[PDB]
């Protein structure tokens, strides 16, 4: 059983917010309920509605009167609407469900309501050299810069390169975009002949980079 | 986030902890209290349901107690793994699902020294007419460190930014990225660029730096 939302996304203020949760391996009239939790950036949880075995909804007292929560039979899965959406709209979705005890949850999804525009991000390598040695290790990373709204997704190798990987929380810039780096640490040995690439996703704006890092000059 | 929780909670691996949830009468004194563990980037998965049950597949090192308005989760024989947010949960007066703020479990471990990697901007994005330098502090701990940027022996201030990873699933450690950022043309206008930092694991501050041009 897997539960999966629709993709990250922008919202503009005041406009209607709208979400579906696919169900894999359960049909979606078979289940207890279906519902939607959202989290705030740093904060806790918040229970947005649910809908139940008979169809029967409940809805979150101080957001009723914006939520509205359906299930399509026919392609199995169920939504969100919420309209009038303000800054304060801007969360981590989870659609969840209980099925036959812990439910089961989506992944979740970041909705970002503003006023601001959508823009891909320009990546750049953080080249490794003297300067980024340490011993036999050796540090290498890409800079993914200027994306709005959040999140982006960096893997290395395709997944195949995972051990000593660190990706970074992205930073507000003064100029409203967001910036991220993504870095690893590596033999010294290995940046003449292994291929480094950060596989870069941004898919508010549906950007995908993959970037080679090669070695600097000094 | 209604029930209270503390703010962060730690000890070292192998040792115990416990998180307490603080409700009142009408949801944790009537109903029955949840435990979920959030890994950063992941969606919560529950550990305790029925106040003190285990679904499969959760290891007993978690169990769950109730009493009164208030429920604690507690985590025996503690690994670098169990490093995430913790929330608790109950029902409401309506029957609503219900959360805590969640609690941030921190893994105690040896003092780390930060390894120090400078990064100067690449052609691509100077030809772009922007020079973005980056300093990385891989592996510390503890969480605090000073890094301060210089610019020709000229300290800069708010003119960087710098961002913190969560604790490392392997050696519980933290790693750090600090963003100068110059326009072309001021970057063309000075020679040295360096990060200097200060953790607890440095008998001194370590510095590393660049000139422009001998990359």
């Amino acid at each position: 059983v897997q539960l999966q939302e629709s993709g990250p996304g922008l919202v503009k203020p005041s406009e209607t917010l709208s979400l579906t949760c696919a169900v894999s391996g359960y049909s979606i009239s078979s289940g207890y309920y279906w519902g939607w939790i959202r989290q705030p950036p740093g904060k806790g949880l918040e229970w947005i509605g649910s809908i139940y075995h008979s169809g029967s909804t409940y809805y979150n007292p101080s957001l009723k009167s914006r939520v509205t929560i359906s299930v399509d039979t026919s392609k199995n899965q169920f939504s969100l609407k919420l309209s009038s959406v303000t800054a304060a709209d801007t969360a981590v979705y989870y659609c969840a469900g209980l099925t036959q005890n812990d439910a089961n949850w989506g992944q979740g999804t970041l909705t970002t309501v503003s006023s601001a525009s959508t823009k891909g991000p320009s990546v750049f390598p953080l080249a490794p050299s003297s300067k980024s040695t340490s011993g036999g290790t050796a540090a290498l990373g890409c800079l993914v810069k200027d994306y709005f709204p959040e999140p982006v997704t960096v893997s290395w190798n395709s997944g195949a390169l995972t051990s000593g990987v660190h990706t970074f929380p992205a930073v507000l810039q003064s100029s409203g975009l967001y910036s991220l780096s993504s870095v690893v640490t590596v033999p010294s040995s290995s940046l003449g002949t292994q291929t480094y690439i950060c596989n870069v996703n941004h898919k508010p704006s549906n950007t995908k980079v993959d970037k080679k890092v090669e070695p600097k000059s000094c | 986030s209604v029930l209270t929780q503390p703010p962060s909670v730690s000890a070292a691996p192998g040792q115990k902890v416990t998180i307490s949830c603080s409700g009142s009468s009408s949801n944790i004194g009537n109903n029955y209290v949840s435990w979920y563990q959030q890994l950063p980037g992941t969606a919560p998965k529950k550990l305790i349901y029925d106040n003190n049950k285990r679904p499969s597949g959760i290891p007993d090192r978690f169990s769950g107690s109730k009493s009164g308005t208030s429920a604690t989760l507690g985590i025996t024989g503690l690994q670098t793994g169990d490093e995430a947010d913790y929330y608790c949960g109950t029902w409401d007066s309506s029957l609503n699902p219900v959360f805590g703020g969640g609690t941030k479990l921190e893994i105690k471990r040896t003092v780390a020294a930060p390894s120090v990697f400078i990064f100067p901007p690449s052609d691509e994005q100077l030809k772009s007419g922007t020079a973005s330098v980056v300093c990385l502090l891989n592996n510390f701990y503890p969480r605090e460190a000073k890094v301060q940027w210089k610019v020709d022996n000229a300290l800069q201030s708010g003119n960087s930014q710098e961002s913190v990873t969560e604790q490392d699933s392997k050696d519980s450690t933290y790693s750090l990225s600090s963003t100068l950022t110059l326009s072309k043309a001021d970057y063309e206008k000075h020679k040295v660029y360096a990060c200097e930092v200060t953790h607890q694991g440095l008998s001194s501050p370590v510095t590393k730096s660049f000139n422009r041009g001998e990359c």
